[PDB]
Formats: C-alpha cells, sequence, structure tokens
RNA sequence: GCAGCUUGCUACCUCGAUGUCGGUUCUUUCCAUCCUGGCCGUGCAGCAGCGGCCAAGGGUGAGGUUGUUCGCCUAUUAAA
RNA sequence: AGCUUGUAGUCCGUAAGGGAGACAACCCAGCCCGUGGUUAAGGUCCCCAAGUGUCGACUAAGUGUUAAUACUAAAGGGCGUCCCAAGCCCCAGACAGCUGGAAGGUUAGCUUAGAAGCAGCUACCCUUCAAAGAGUGCGUAACAGCUCACCAGUCGAGGUU
C-alpha cells in the first residue's frame, strides 16, 4: 500500500499482542551499528522529527541501510556508532463485503513518534563531522516526516 | 512520380478484377490497394492508368496463384483527354505484373497500351509492340 | 478636458468615474494612447490577450481593440451602466485618440494622483503598445 | 576536422545534467534551473 | 567597513559629455556616441572630467545598477576616445568561401555546398574588412561591434550534423 | 503528488418514469504530441535511431472475424 | 468521504432584521406600532454610505486582493531577496584577479613495447629553497613538457563557514 495510507495519528493506539492475532514480523535486523565497544566519540549528533506521524518499519529499514552505506563508505568501519531508537510497537490493519463488519485485520507494524523526538544518533570524530551530516541527510529523505539535524554534544567543537 | 502530360480519371476501384495481359502466368487479379494514395473517410481507394498497385492472383497457374504482387494499369474503359484536346477510350481494362521499379516479369504484352504509361515507364513501352 | 499624458489607467478611470457620477457637465480625455499600465511586460500582454480572445460569436464578450475604446470600457466597469444614472453618466464621456480638432488648444487639467512619477520602478507599458499588439491601426 | 578555434567556440562548454542546457565553463550552476552538478560537453 | 554606493569615472580629455534630459551624450576625435541611462533611485552628475553616480538605498539591486551604469559610462568614453576592435577567423575543409562586403550586409557564398548565400547584417557604422582567413571589425560603439560579430558568427552555423566532424564558419579569436 | 478518462466505497437528488450498450451522422473542447514546424543531449561519421523541451494551426484513412467497446490480423500511409 | 455510529454546549426544525457575491443551521442580534439619536458585526479607490488616512518595514510573483468553511495543493530545492546569532582570516595587507613558480629527482612498482603522477603495491620523490610535487586536467603507447595540489611578489577593504 501507499505510504500516506498509514501515516496520520487519528485513532487510539493498538498494541497489545495477547489480544490481537497474526502480526507479521519485521525486516530491521540490528538496531546498533558500528563500533559498539567504543565510548570515546566527542561529537554526538542526531536526527529529530518535526511532526507527529507513524513510520512503517520498511521506511526505517531503508533509512538505516542508506545511512549505513554512506557512513561506512566515507567515515570508515570503526569510526562511528549509529543507533536506531524507536522500535515499532503499533500494529496496522487493512480492511479486506463493503462496510459490513468493516473492522480490519493485521497487515503490518508501525512506530509512532512525537515532535522533537530523536530517531537516529551518530557519534564520530572531529574530522568526519561533515560526512556524518551528509549521511544523516540522506536517511531523512526516506522518512515520512520533515526532519532536522541537531548537534547534541561537542557543539563548541564543531561550531 | 514524374508528371504526365494527359489527365487520367481514377476509374478502377479497390475490389475490381482485371484481366492481366502478359505471359507471366496469371489471367485475373484483384486490386487490393493503390501505392501513393492517402484518401479520406469512407472513400474506397481507386486506381487509373499508370498507377502502381498491389493485387492478388485469382485465376492462373498453381505456383502463381495466391500471391501478392505489384502491377500497373495499361488500359482503362473510362475516357481521358490528351494535352491538345481529344478523348481516348478502350473496350477493356488491363494490367501487367511488374516490380517496384517497373520491369515487367513478362517478356511479351498482348494488345495496345496507352502511350502515357509508355512515357512514365519506358520498360513497358519497349516490351509492348503496338502503342495507341 | 483631461490630458491622459502619463497617467495611471485605473487611477484616472476611478477619478473620472466618480466625478461623472457626482453630476456635472461632460468630460473629455485626450491623448488616450499613452496612458500607463504598471506591471511587467509579459504579464500585461498575456492578460490582455486572454481578455481579447474569450467570447462566443453571437453573444460572447466583444472586447474592443482601439485604445480609446479600451479606456472607455475600463471606465464603463466602475459605473452602473445598466441603471439610468449610469447610462446618463456614460452619455457624457468622450475619449479621443490624439487631439480632436475642436478640442485643439483647449484648457487642460490633470489628476495629480495618477502620476507615473509616483511609481517605485520602471516596470510599466504604455496603452498604445498593447493596442498595437492586439492588432489595431490608430 | 579538428581545428583550435572551432573546438574553442563549439565544444568547450558545460552541460546541465538535468535539462541539457549548455552553460559557460567556469560555472557550477545551471543558468535556467540551478541544478548543482554540471558535466562537460563530450569530446571525441 | 562602509557600504557607500558612490562611483567615479574620471572622464578623460577630448570627450564632451553631457546628461541632457536622460540621454547621455559624448563627442570626441572618433566621432560621437549616444546612450540613455535613466533608472529610478540612481542619479548621475557630470562635472570636471568625471561623472559621479550613486544611489540612496543599500539594497543589492541599487548596487548592481550603479555598477552597471558606471561600466557603461567607462565603455562609452573609451569607445569615443579611440574605438573598439574585434578579430575573427575563417576555417573550411573542402568548400572555399567567398566573403564579400556589399552594402550593409556580409554575404557568405558557397558555405558547405550552398547555392542560396547567407546574409549577415551590419549594425551601426561598424566598418568590417575581409582579408584572407581573418576578419577585422572596427567601430566606436562597443555593443554595436559585439552584436555585429555575434550575427556573423551565428549566421554561419551548420545545424544538422556533428561538431566533432564538421567545424566551419567564422569564429572569434579575440573579443572586442 | 496530479487527473477523474477503470473498478470499488457512500446513499445527497430522481420510482404520479431524466427512454439502456455498440455503430451511423454532425459540431465542438483538452494536451498528458502519433505525423507535420523549431530546438537541446548522445556511448550522434553519413542514412536512420534513442532521450527531452516549445508548439493544439492542419492531418490522423481503407478492409477480414466478432453485437461488441476493447483486441487480433491484412495492404497502404508523412502518421494511420 | 458533503461516509457511518456516539457524546457536552448551542442552534436549524419553528428565528425576523444587519453583514458575509449569493449562503437552513457562520458573525452581530432574539422581533408590538410611529418619530428622533448613538452604536455592534463589518467596512471606508469606483460599482456602494463613509479614508486615494497616519507611522515602520516586506513582496515583483497580478503572487495576493478567500475569518470558520464539505469551497483553499504536497515532499524537495533556491550563490531570489530582507533579518538575528555564532565561529574563522583581516589594512604591518584577508578574498577575486595580474604574474610567474610548482626547477632538485623519477623515466614510481609496470609483465605485455606500453599503460613511467592519471590499470595494478607504496609512500610527503630532495638533505633544501616561497614553489617543487608520486600529481588533477589540455596532451597522455609510456611519457614529456603545459603543469595539479601547494605556497610566494602584486594591488588595498572587508572576506568567509
Ligand atoms: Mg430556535
Ligand atoms: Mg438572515
Ligand atoms: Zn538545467
Amino acid at each position: 500500500k501507499p505510504g500516506s495510507m498509514y501515516r496520520n495519528v487519528r485513532q487510539r493506539s493498538f498494541t497489545r499482542r495477547k489480544y490481537m492475532g497474526g502480526v507479521p514480523g519485521s525486516q530491521v535486523i540490528h538496531y546498533d551499528m558500528g563500533d559498539k565497544a567504543n565510548t570515546s566519540f566527542p561529537v554526538k549528533i542526531s536526527l529529530i522529527v518535526e511532526e507527529k506521524c507513524q513510520i512503517r518499519h520498511t521506511a526505517l529499514e531503508a533509512a538505516r541501510i542508506t545511512a549505513n552505506r554512506h557512513l561506512v563508505a566515507d567515515t570508515g568501519k570503526m569510526g562511528f556508532y549509529m543507533k536506531l531508537r524507536v522500535y515499532p510497537h503499533e500494529v496496522i490493519r487493512e480492511n479486506k463485503s463493503g462496510m459490513r463488519r468493516a473492522f480490519g485485520k493485521n497487515v503490518g507494524t508501525a512506530a509512532r513518534v512525537k515532535p522533537m523526538q530523536k530517531i537516529f544518533t551518530v557519534a564520530v570524530e572531529k574530522q568526519n563531522f561533515k560526512a556524518a551530516k551528509e549521511a544523516l541527510w540522506h536517511a531523512g529523505q526516506k522518512l515520512p516526516t520533515p526532519c532536522r539535524i541537531v548537534v547534541d554534544e561537542g557543539a563548541e567543537l564543531v561550531q | 512520380m514524374k508528371g504526365m502530360r494527359s489527365n487520367i480519371p481514377r476509374a478502377l476501384n479497390a475490389g475490381a478484377q482485371i484481366a492481366c495481359v502478359d505471359n507471366t502466368g496469371a489471367k485475373v487479379v484483384e486490386i487490393i490497394s493503390v501505392k501513393k494514395y492517402r484518401g479520406v473517410k469512407n472513400r474506397m481507394p481507386c486506381a487509373g492508368i499508370g498507377d502502381m498497385c498491389v493485387v492478388s492472383v485469382k485465376k492462373g497457374t498453381p505456383e502463381m496463384r495466391k500471391q501478392v504482387l505489384l502491377a500497373v494499369v495499361v488500359r482503362q474503359k473510362q475516357e481521358f483527354r490528351r494535352p491538345d484536346g481529344l478523348h481516348v477510350s478502350f473496350e477493356d481494362n488491363a494490367m501487367v505484373i511488374t516490380d517496384e521499379e517497373g520491369i515487367p516479369k513478362g517478356t511479351d504484352i498482348k494488345g495496345p497500351v496507352a502511350r502515357e504509361v509508355a512515357e512514365r515507364f519506358p520498360k513497358i513501352g519497349t516490351t509492348a509492340s503496338i502503342i495507341v | 478636458v483631461i490630458d491622459a499624458k502619463g497617467l495611471i489607467l485605473g487611477r484616472l478611470a476611478s477619478s473620472v468615474a466618480k466625478q461623472l457620477l457626482s453630476g456635472d457637465e461632460k468630460v473629455y480625455i485626450i491623448n488616450a494612447e499613452q496612458a500607463i499600465i504598471s506591471g511587467s511586460r509579459a504579464a500585461t500582454l498575456r492578460e490582455y490577450r486572454e481578455t481579447r480572445e474569450r467570447g462566443a460569436t453571437e453573444f460572447g464578450p466583444y472586447f474592443p481593440k482601439r485604445p480609446d475604446r479600451i479606456l472607455k470600457r475600463t471606465i464603463r466597469g466602475m459605473l452602473p451602466y445598466k441603471r439610468a444614472r449610469g447610462r446618463d453618466a456614460m452619455s457624457r464621456l468622450k475619449v479621443y485618440v490624439g487631439v480632436p480638432y475642436e478640442l485643439k488648444g483647449a484648457e487642460t487639467v490633470t489628476i495629480p494622483d495618477a502620476d507615473m512619477r509616483l511609481l517605485s520602478s520602471s516596470r510599466y507599458v504604455e496603452l498604445g503598445e498593447v493596442s498595437q499588439k492586439m492588432g489595431s491601426k490608430f | 576536422a579538428r581545428f583550435p578555434e572551432a573546438e574553442e567556440r563549439l565544444l568547450n562548454k558545460k552541460i546541465c545534467m538535468k535539462c541539457n542546457a549548455r552553460n559557460a565553463i567556469r560555472a557550477t550552476r545551471c543558468r535556467k534551473c540551478g541544478y548543482g552538478t554540471l558535466r562537460v560537453k563530450s569530446k571525441e | 567597513m562602509v557600504k557607500e554606493i558612490a562611483r567615479t569615472i574620471e572622464i578623460p580629455e577630448g570627450v564632451s559629455v553631457s546628461l541632457a534630459q536622460d540621454v547621455f551624450t559624448a563627442t570626441g576625435p572618433k566621432g560621437t556616441v549616444e546612450r540613455k541611462l535613466w533608472y529610478p533611485g540612481i542619479m548621475i552628475d557630470v562635472k570636471d572630467g568625471e561623472v559621479v553616480v550613486d544611489a540612496e538605498y543599500a539594497r543589492k539591486e541599487q548596487k548592481a545598477m550603479v555598477g552597471t551604469f558606471a561600466s557603461h559610462i567607462r565603455n562609452l568614453v573609451k569607445g569615443v576616445n579611440e574605438g573598439f576592435e574585434c578579430k575573427m577567423s575563417i576555417v573550411y575543409a573542402h568548400f572555399p568561401m567567398q566573403v564579400k562586403v556589399d552594402g550593409k550586409t556580409l554575404i557568405i557564398g558557397n558555405f558547405l555546398g550552398e547555392k542560396k548565400p547567407r546574409f549577415a547584417k551590419i549594425i551601426g557604422e561598424t566598418k568590417v574588412k575581409v582579408s584572407g582567413n581573418d576578419v577585422t571589425i572596427t567601430g566606436i560603439n562597443k555593443e554595436d561591434v559585439g552584436q555585429t560579430a555575434a550575427n556573423i558568427e551565428q549566421k554561419t552555423k551548420i545545424k544538422r550534423f556533428d561538431p566533432r566532424i564538421f567545424q566551419d564558419g567564422i569564429y572569434i579569436v579575440q573579443k572586442a
């Protein structure tokens, strides 16, 4: 289905596993990227959201893939630590008769967000800051909401 | 093609059956379409003297029969006028099996042919014997 | 008489329309072919071309081509020409291309408001140019 | 025939990579659509 | 520091400049040239071998216009003092060309097997001279000579083939 | 994201009746361009191609099966 | 979905009169008859009663000139233009140009003859002088110069992220 079919937040949440049935799995495999064992990156930037919405897991997977490729290509395999944050807990249902017993059935999973809520986070050195911004800008292109980039730690270093 | 001195009405009509007058091996043909003719709505394609048109063999030898070929009209029963003022007509329509250029497959033509096809297609002129 | 030498079109039309409606003697606009229409060249030409070719032949809008006809039509819209007051007002207006012989040497006045000197930039066209672009010999 | 002046004023220009408009040499911006990337007119 | 929007031109001896009404007039040993440079918000004065031009608002449009007018004034005085020249060149592979000056046009005959010779207009008093495989274009008006050269170049362009293999016409080896 | 040119969803108007599908005749409108006019790129030598931009003035036909729209096929044609 | 089914308030149904272009339920107002007066909503270039009103800026697109609204186009981009803040270099001299320099060695490793800075390991090819390079490109079997990066003289005020 199209992206805008399930993107607005108009109705209550629907997430209790034990009551619904037959929720399909997910594609996102790993939520931590890069050098997990390192903890000495002085710059910590992140991608934030400007509006409430629902993000499908497929969009998150595409954004993660593109950011991974860019960061590994330019910064290096050991020069960063990316970490996705929001996990998809919501469930999406698509009716499939007419309006007779129109209640839908599970077709997917989505992750609700909130304004100014961090989605991604990348830590790098001082020399690979522009590459980090370049990587995080492409990832927000696959995402269903307007997105801005905020440098959380080491702002005085970069700025 | 090269212009003709005379004016030729388009007498024969797509669907007509003509008696081919050469020694190639066919007797009767069926005009399917006319080369270099656009047309308008509802109008059947038509052909006159010195018009190259694709036909179909209806009566003839078994090898030639059921073959789409090219041919031109050498006579027509519908009158047409000379440059200096006169009208010429024939008793019967006729056609000769040829190629795209104009070389007729037959080396012998029976009966007269109009002189205007003789000027447009010189080969038909030479291969003929009597021209009127 | 009023000289339309270098005056804004709508400003001139509004002033003339109001002081026709107030009720007086008749008024004369001369040189109604170098009145100014502020705006870029292309937009003005486009809008006037669309206005020109818009009607149906039996009953559609017949937009005029001559310059004084255009100015008269522009004033015709700021005025209740279907009522009796508006028709009487329209009977007392005369816009001439150039200067007619009888109004030769006549005393003139101008609307001090509608002045091209009161315009920020040089983005304007003159009425005769649009008239000739619409295909009129004047 | 490859001559200096002809190549100088014929095939020494950059090409917008989106609308195919030809630009000047020392440029980085299509003059009609503003696309960032400009290639160079193909040589032999 | 300051964003003052004034410009001086320092007119040289010989040129009798003026700013009557709006048209800017000059005269010198190389004839005379005329131009009109009116624009709201941009005032120009002529005095003591120099023309001062400036504006009032520091908007970038005003600054661009003051630069443009100063450049035009410099080019006008330079043209009237001595003049401006443009050099071009001829190239051909198989078909020799007959460049011949006649009237106010330059006729190009036998261009790539051409029976109908092409026509290039000459603007103003821009006297052109043909000599073998090169053309020299004299004049006192800079825009005039530039536009004449542009017309001559644009008329002789072959527009149905490949520039790799066909390269003929007239090309500018040096601008005005 | 656009269109409302396919099929769906709804039940706001019409049941003291708004005469259905296809074809025929005749007139007109749109452009999201098949040909004709003008340009740009090419992994464009020429011929002929491939991709894109402006442009709605004119053209866009004849036949076999089938009630067919749609679709298949035939010989022309600048394009059908 | 101008869809379907709930809930609190107020309305139309059964609600005049004034204003919204016309508008069942939107704003002012809930209305016996006649006369005078001042205001509400909303407006004041002309149609049309009353401002071609005042102060400070923005827009160049006829964009706009459309309270709510079933009647109003999105992501993305803009060295288009107007502002704020933060860093960096700076008249003993910053940027764009005018200039040349980019000489030591090398012709780098390369089998094809040859990919000799520009297929394919390497490393700053000079102890040293602004410059001197394993180096981009017109050229380029390989190159080569021409020279990239990279600094140096030169103007003469702001430049740049
Ligand atoms: Mg009530
Ligand atoms: Mg009411
Ligand atoms: Zn472009």
